[PDB]
């Protein structure tokens, strides 16, 4: 019937849990993925032109038909087996599929008589998998059967196993491509410049980008500054700026007239025409096309040896490297004279102000390339790779006169290796020119916590450079709505750059054009090539995918049928944006990857198409088949995508605005399911965010990601080489309705403490943390840190192998001060063993050219028990073995811990039970944090959830933190907590521990939940007191893991410099870093030749060998002055 | 201030004089055509450019669930009370925040500023 | 051990015509030349049947020692 | 080492009820926001009806944002000196702040009273948009 | 100290070993230094 | 993974609560009331319950 604001509550979130229910976290990862597997896989084979060889016989080959295997892996034996996650994990496989292609070999004899074979299913490499993917084995696999297999259910997957390593493809951020933008430089030459990055359907050879720009008027000139400022085109593969009129001319259309009915659609407006007159005198030499082409040839890639050559390669580019999105044939001049027209008029649009200028930072301008689209650009070019070696490899054997093995032909390393290299190590394109490949799309997968795995998967990357600075990008853009968490975001120099996906935002996976094109000529939609110019100025441009397709002159109507279409979901996809700009007479339409979406709830005449009928159904979502897709079926719920929303007149809620009030808005188009949707994973579990300062928000976002926990439920079969495991995760006693759908309930992340925000001892001051050193000798906080230890035995040379063993002090060359006793016969440690720093676990030694010791020494910080030992062989069928280090964590002073409200801060100070402050029920906090870290930060949600807290504990009942609710209030949680015999505002009168004095100010004490985060004082203590040196400059080694040596910088030299103190600042520099001595001829200051052992010092060059002066510098200044003298320089230090 | 094209190549006519008639003559570059000139007037420059935003806004703009709308400025044509009024947001202008009205009654795309 | 020079970048790399005035010369021994072509042909066989890396290193290492000897000198180094 | 041992004694905390206001102040302070809408609707109105005149040395639009931030500014301002009067001597916000130790009355303010303007580079919310912030406001909304 | 046509490199300095010193790592295979391998280059041009 | 063998604040013991704890939930019992039967006033040992999750039993469902 009609959902009341009473019910909109539970009915909003019945929606959302539905779309989850579905949709799942990490659907933009699986939906890209399956969507390169099936369709682009198949599309780079089919479109792959057939192979042709003559060189007499003729043999043609094609490849018809692509098949994938599940993820196989071969024994040393030879024998194929499936090849699960977890063992690709532990033994550091790839998880990838076998590819197979049917090939058609036809051989033309010249005798008439034509021989077909077909090879089917023929090996062309593996492709990785991504995992819980359509065609990955835990794909349709139930929780039951995923527990059967090592597997935990919770993991959402969307990532891929790349030798044993989790790597997830972050979401690149780049310009929408076919779209023009018109944008206005103000230092360069140009006044305005409009610009349209051309790629191929289906993302053929790589984007081709053309700019049309107006010259700034600053020249100076008679001549110069009456015509006005002129327009040029910069083609691609031509050196210079062409004039805009030249290359219509090259296009066929030499009138004025002509060139003008393409790029002014109305001869009426003056201001416009006045505007393209300089244009066409600056090319009124130029009258003929065959002379515009040879004038653009003549600035080709290449010079041209004859004018004949050059008019057939301006052609060339024309036809195809400009405006290739508009058409890529001999008969696309006529479209691409629009579109290049369309490109004038904008910017003339642009020039009178009469169109706003292109905003980079809207999203609606933007596109998100993810695995699909990420790897079938890799394939594309691997497959072509495949065959250039396959037409390589037949021209030898056909010239020979020998027919050739299509087998043989076939170079399965091409693709294997080429997609595993590109996932690997994250370069993006080839090994060989990794000068132009994209670092850090591919990111080892965190599984620090579920929350920051979670979130991984759902990060986006800027396309602007981390180097780079530039406060727009990095900008929270009005765009970001519902689409991107307006609160994640790294700290530093990637605050903008690195974004997280909004809780339902949604990538369109992209689909096929083809049925809205048909449509669209089958209704009243008049082409482009058949309509009169004259027409243009009253009907509005239809665009799809960016291409000008034709005009239409019943927009309203036109618009309404393609809406009735997509909400019907008869020929449009849900995943089409359909986008009418009133004001410029133009339809959008999008059906590419890439576009960022959000389901939103349709209105009609101010009420909701969702009714109560469909609450009750998706109520009993099971048994029923009734889920979230039938909700968009229903035609009740549409996706929305940013462009699409700037014609969107939405409404926050139904409940409030939709009822009848003062009038604001009387026509709503949509309605949000739920406000805080707009929050990420890692911004969902804050409570009460709406009460806290939005820097402190960011800041949660970032620390949740480092909260110990449970990062998943099969940890123990993982061997990870870092995870930290909680004793005791503790599901938040104040929670939020979105934390059901992270699974925070299922794999928490800290535990409900009882906080006292006080001033004790002062040993909570400065964001300080006073802990209860009896709640942690209870288990409170304990934590477990696993490091994995993996160690490779591999024989490779004439004579050179290793080995696991006990590397006796005698047989073996190399050696340490470590101990080799805990070390078992076969050189490996026992599970259950104490190890402590300075110790062996694996007993590793090489033959030497005895044999020298690399065996592998435990950290030396790290003091826990051998967990596991896992022996098996890696990818390469050598021995390999994994050993699980276990050590327990207690909570120390100093190890950082946070709420969820920005408030982090380390352990100043442990006290007992007695020692700490009571109540008068004998309760004492488990933690105590200064009130002074209140004020400033303004996390009031930090309070609130404290009130709520103790609300719900005594309560009993799980409390909602729901930002955007109004149905709980402050007041309302302080009477509630007035019920259960406390203070209204969750004051309580404690007791000093030491004297059992009332303290005279009332404590705010509650529960609230904190969180143990990574960083832990044992894993950053450090010190240095003369340790190992490098070999290049002979300093203290860098890093802790090398006992190395804290850096002396330039800044802290300034500051001794200011202090006065030489002989210190001479002491850190000289003393305390690299003392050395050298030996420099008295006549020349150039280091001389000693030998201390014979007493004989001689400078090669002065034939003196009696005056030579001993140098105390630091050995830097000898390197230094050494590396001068590789440049010619002769630094002479002079003693006299 | 108008733009012509010669009958004969459809290419830009350009003003010239003749010393002969002392008449204002279009001629055109690469056709040797000439015309009559009977505006007189060969270019005019508009500074302050105060073009009339009414004639720039489309009656379309009606169809705008995002624009807001008001009942208490009828339509001076129709007399249709619901009207839809925003500002013009047009570069150039150095100052806009007039609202220009637009009647939303259907077929009566009336345009007026108060 | 070599290093290759890069792809030029301003005009200054390019020839007169085109072509760029710094191009890779081929400064491989023959007898390396041949042996890096063999590893190349093992590898591609491994894959073939999905033999496992150390078996192509215990193949690589075969092939050296054979060539090395240069008792099949006759024979085609495929064989 | 003196006074810390003292405050073992007195004590220092800070709550939701120093977080809390008297309804009589939310009273004022809700008046005060709801004259401040008032009056940015009737300067708007102004420049809607072109009664506006530019200050000289500034434009129309920058005319027209000076008042529209003035009086929000006012208002801001107005709230947050009703929120800090009407906080006792018991108040912990005002007790850190009185001694300097944290916090500012802004911070007293914003935490109590409103949290204010939030402005872009100097100027308010952009319209991101066409013509307007976010897609839950009308084309041309320059209300607070 | 310095003669116009010094400037005009006739005799290429070698730097020292330890200025261009191999690293060891992954085993006992030498990695050259960046000047190490383009004096190879250079002392195969000059002898081409 | 398991339910606290003390509550972290006053030391109770809780440990040998968590399974009466579920049985009085499948009886029907609001949080609160199980929490009251099982005698745990102090919020503190209320939060130990309360907030548990029991992912032991999911360990299990992995073979050794
Ligand atoms: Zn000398
Ligand atoms: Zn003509
Ligand atoms: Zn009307
Ligand atoms: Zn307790």
């Amino acid at each position: 019937d009609e959902i009341t604001p009473d019910l909109w509550q539970e009915a909003c979130w019945i929606v959302i849990s539905s779309y989850f229910d579905e949709k799942g976290l990490v659907r933009q990862q699986l939906d890209s993925f399956d969507e390169f597997i099936q369709m682009s896989v198949q599309r780079i084979v089919e479109d792959a032109p057939p192979i042709d060889l003559q060189a007499p016989p003729r043999y043609l080959l094609k490849f018809e038909q692509i098949y994938l295997s599940k993820p196989t892996h071969w024994e040393r034996d030879g024998a194929p087996s499936p090849m699960m996650p977890n063992e690709a994990r532990l033994r550091n496989l790839t998880y990838s599929a076998p590819l197979y292609v049917d090939i058609t070999k036809t051989v033309i004899k010249e005798g008439e008589e034509q021989l077909q074979t077909q090879h089917q299913k023929t090996f062309i490499g593996k492709i990785p998998i991504m995992l819980r993917s359509t065609y990955c084995l835990l794909n349709g696999l139930t929780d039951r059967d995923l527990c059967e297999l090592n597997e935990c259910p919770l993991d959402p997957g969307g990532y891929f196993i790349i030798n044993g390593s989790e790597k997830v493809l972050i979401a690149q951020e780049k310009m929408a491509t076919n779209t023009v933008y018109v944008f206005a430089k103000k230092d360069s030459k140009y006044a305005y410049t409009g610009e349209c990055r051309s790629c191929l359907e289906n993302s053929s050879r790589p984007t081709s980008t053309i700019w049309v720009s107006m010259l700034a008027r600053g020249g100076q000139g008679a001549k110069k500054s009456a015509i006005g400022q002129r327009i040029v085109a910069t083609l691609p593969y031509i050196k210079q700026e062409v004039p805009i009129i030249i290359v219509f001319r090259a296009l066929g259309f030499v009138s004025d007239r002509d060139i003008l009915e393409h790029i002014i659609y109305d001869f009426e407006d003056p201001e416009m025409m006045e505007m393209v007159k300089p244009s066409l005198d600056e090319a009124f030499v130029i009258q003929e096309q065959n002379v515009a082409l040879n004038f653009i040839g003549s600035r080709g890639a290449k010079p041209g040896v004859t004018k004949e050559k050059r008019i057939k390669y301006a052609k060339e580019v024309l036809q195809k490297e400009m405006l290739p999105h508009v058409g890529v044939s001999d008969f696309c001049e006529t479209k691409k004279a629009y579109f290049l027209g369309y490109m004038v008029h904008r910017l003339l649009l642009a020039a009178l102000g009469r169109r706003e200028l292109d905003d980079r930072d809207h999203y609606g301008n933007k596109r998100l390339d993810l695995a699909g689209p990420l790897l079938a650009f890799l394939f594309r070019g691997m497959f072509k790779n495949l065959l250039k070696e396959v037409r390589i490899y037949a021209q030898k054997f056909i010239d020979r006169g020998k027919d050739f093995n299509l087998e043989l032909a076939i170079k399965t390393r091409i693709i294997s290796d080429g997609l595993k290299y590109s996932l690997a190590t994250g370069n993006w394109g080839d090994q060989k020119k990794a000068h132009q490949a994209r670092a850090g799309v591919s990111q080892v997968l965190n599984r620090l916590t579920f929350a920051s795995t979670l979130s991984h998967l759902r990060r986006l990357n800027s396309p602007i450079g981390r180097d780079g600075k530039l406060a727009k990008p990095r900008q929270l853009h009005n765009t970001l709505w519902g689409m991107v968490c307006p609160a994640e975001t790294p700290e530093g120099h990637a605050v903008g750059l690195v974004k997280n996906l909004a809780l339902m935002a949604y990538i369109s996976v992209g689909s096929q054009p083809s049925p809205i094109l048909e449509f669209l000529e089958e209704w009243s939609m008049e082409n482009l090539e058949e309509i009169s110019p004259a027409a243009i100025a009253d009907a509005t441009k239809i665009f799809v995918n960016g291409c000008w397709v034709g005009i239409h002159k019943d927009p309203e109507q036109l618009m309404n049928t393609l809406r009735k279409l997509r909400r019907q979901m008869d020929i449009i996809v849900s995943e089409v944006s359909m986008i009418r700009d009133i004001r410029e007479r133009e339809i959008r339409i999008y059906t590419d990857a890439g576009r960022i979406c959000r389901p939103l709830l349709i209105v009609e005449k101010q009420k909701l198409l969702l009714k109560k009928r469909h609450i009750d159904q998706l109520k009993e979502r099971e048994y029923n088949n009734y889920s979230w897709q039938d909700l968009v079926a229903s035609g009740v719920v549409e996706y929305i995508d940013t462009l699409e929303e700037e014609t969107v007149m939405l409404a926050m809620t139904p409940d409030d605005l939709q009822e009848k009030e003062v009038a604001y808005c009387s026509t709503y188009t949509h309605c949000e399911i739920h406000p805080s949707m707009i929050l990420g994973v890692c911004a969902s579990i804050i409570p009460f965010p709406d009460h806290n300062q939005s820097p402190r928000n960011t800041y949660q976002s970032a620390m949740g990601k480092q909260a110990m926990g449970v990062y998943i439920t099969n940890f123990h079969v993982r061997m990870d080489t870092l995870a930290h495991v909680l004793y005791y995760p503790q599901k938040p006693l104040v929670t939020t309705r979105s934390m059901e759908y992270l699974r925070f309930r299922e794999l928490p992340a800290g535990i409900n403490s009882i906080v006292a925000i006080a001033s004790y001892t002062g040993y909570n001051q400065e964001d300080s943390v006073i802990m209860n050193r009896s709640a942690v000798d209870r288990g409170f906080f304990r934590s477990v840190f696993y490091r994995s230890y993996k160690e490779q035995e591999s024989k490779k040379g004439f004579d050179q192998e290793e080995v696991f063993e006990k590397p006796t002090r005698e047989t073996c060359q190399g050696m340490r001060h470590a101990i080799y006793d805990k070390l078992d016969d076969d050189g490996l440690i026992a599970p259950g063993v104490r190890v402590s720093g300075d110790d062996v676990i694996i007993g590793k030694t090489v033959t030497l050219p005895t044999k020298r010791d690399c065996s592998t020494f435990l950290r030396t910080s790290e003091t826990g028990i051998v967990d596991q030992v896992m022996v098996t062989l890696n990818q390469e069928g050598y021995k390999f073995c994994k050993i699980r280090v276990r050590s327990v964590r207690i909570p120390q002073i100093g190890d950082k811990f946070a709420s969820r409200h920005g408030q982090k801060g380390t352990c100043g100070i442990q006290y007992r039970q007695e020692d700490m402050p009571f109540t008068c029920e004998g309760i004492t906090p488990d933690i105590i944090i200064n009130p002074h870290a209140i004020p400033s930060r303004m996390t009031i949600g930090h309070l609130i959830e404290c009130l709520q807290g103790k609300v719900s504990a005594n309560k009993g009942e799980i409390g909602d933190a729901t930002p955007f609710n109004d149905a709980v209030n402050v007041q309302k949680i302080s009477n509630l907590l007035s019920d259960y015999g406390y203070h209204l505002r969750g004051n309580e009168v404690l007791y000093n521990g030491f004297t059992g004095r009332k303290i005279t100010s009332q404590i705010f004490i509650g529960p609230t939940y904190y969180q143990r985060l990574k960083h832990m004082v044992d894993d950053k203590i450090h010190s240095r007191a003369r340790g190992p040196i490098q070999i290049l400059n002979r300093q203290p080694m860098e890093g802790r893991s090398r006992d190395g040596g804290l850096r002396f910088g330039e800044m802290e030299r300034d500051c001794q410099i200011a202090h006065g103190a030489a002989q210190f600042l001479r002491e850190r520099l000289f003393e305390a870093s690299d003392p050395y001595q050298v030996h420099v001829c008295n006549l020349c200051g150039i280091m001389a030749i000693a030998n201390t052992r014979t007493h004989t010092y001689e400078c090669r060059g002065c034939r003196n060998k009696t005056q030579i002066s001993l140098v105390r510098m630091p050995y830097a200044c000898k390197l230094l002055f050494q590396e001068l003298m590789s440049m010619s320089i002769a630094p002479r230090m002079m003693s006299v | 201030v108008g733009i012509r094209f010669c009958q004969e190549c459809n290419n830009m006519l350009y003003p010239k004089e003749d010393k002969e008639n002392r008449i204002l003559l279009y001629a055109c570059r690469n056709c040797d055509y000439q015309q009559e000139a009977d505006n007189s007037c060969i270019y005019v420059n508009k500074i302050t450019h105060e073009v009339d935003e009414l004639t720039q806004i489309i009656a379309d703009v009606s169809q705008d669930p995002t624009l807001p709308r008001t009942e208490d400025h009828p339509c001076q044509k129709c007399g249709h009370k619901e009207a839809v009024f925003f500002q013009s947001h047009s570069a150039r202008a150095e100052d806009a925040m007039r609202l220009y009205y637009v009647c939303t009654a259907p077929h009566c795309g009336h345009r007026w500023t108060e | 051990l070599s290093t290759m020079i890069g792809k030029g970048t301003g005009a200054a790399s390019f020839d007169e015509f085109g072509n760029s005035k710094y191009q890779n010369r081929r400064t491989m021994s023959s007898s390396d030349r041949a042996m890096m072509n063999a590893f190349k042909e093992i590898t591609t066989m491994a894959d073939r049947i999905n033999l496992p890396r150390n078996i192509v290193d215990r193949t690589n290492n075969l092939f050296k020692q054979v060539y090395e000897q240069k008792s099949l000198k006759g024979r085609a180094n495929d064989a | 080492t003196v006074i810390n041992n003292w405050l073992l004694i007195e004590g220092h905390t800070i709550g939701i009820g120093d977080s809390i206001a008297d309804s009589k102040t939310y009273q004022d302070i809700q008046n005060t926001i709801k004259k401040a809408k008032q009056d940015v609707i009737e300067v708007i109105e102004k420049a809607h009806n072109n009664e506006l005149e530019p200050t000289p040395g500034n434009t129309l639009r920058q005319t027209f944002e000076n008042q529209v931030n003035r009086i929000l500014n006012d208002a801001r301002d107005k709230t947050g000196s009703s929120a800090q009067k009407s906080l006792s001597e018991y108040n912990n916000f005002k007790s850190m702040v009185v001694s300097g130790a944290k916090g500012s009355k802004i911070n007293i303010s914003q935490v109590i009273a409103v949290v204010g303007q939030q402005n872009v580079e100097g100027k308010r919310i952009p319209f991101g948009f066409k013509h307007r912030t976010l897609p839950h406001f009308i084309k041309d909304d320059y209300g607070p | 100290y310095a003669r116009p046509e010094w400037m005009i490199v006739t005799v290429l300095p070698v730097p020292p070993l330890s200025v261009r010193p191999a690293v060891v790592m992954q085993g006992s295979a030498r990695n050259q230094d960046d000047l190490t391998h383009k004096l190879a280059d250079i002392v195969k041009i000059n002898n081409q | 993974m398991i339910i606290p063998v003390r509550c972290f604040t006053c030391g109770k013991i809780v440990g040998n609560k968590w399974e009466a704890y579920l049985g009085l939930l499948q009886a029907e019992y609001t949080e609160g009331d199980a929490l009251d039967a099982l005698g745990l006033k102090r919020y503190c040992c209320r939060r130990m319950l309360l907030a548990h999750v029991d992912l032991i039993e999911k360990l299990l469902n992995y073979a050794p």
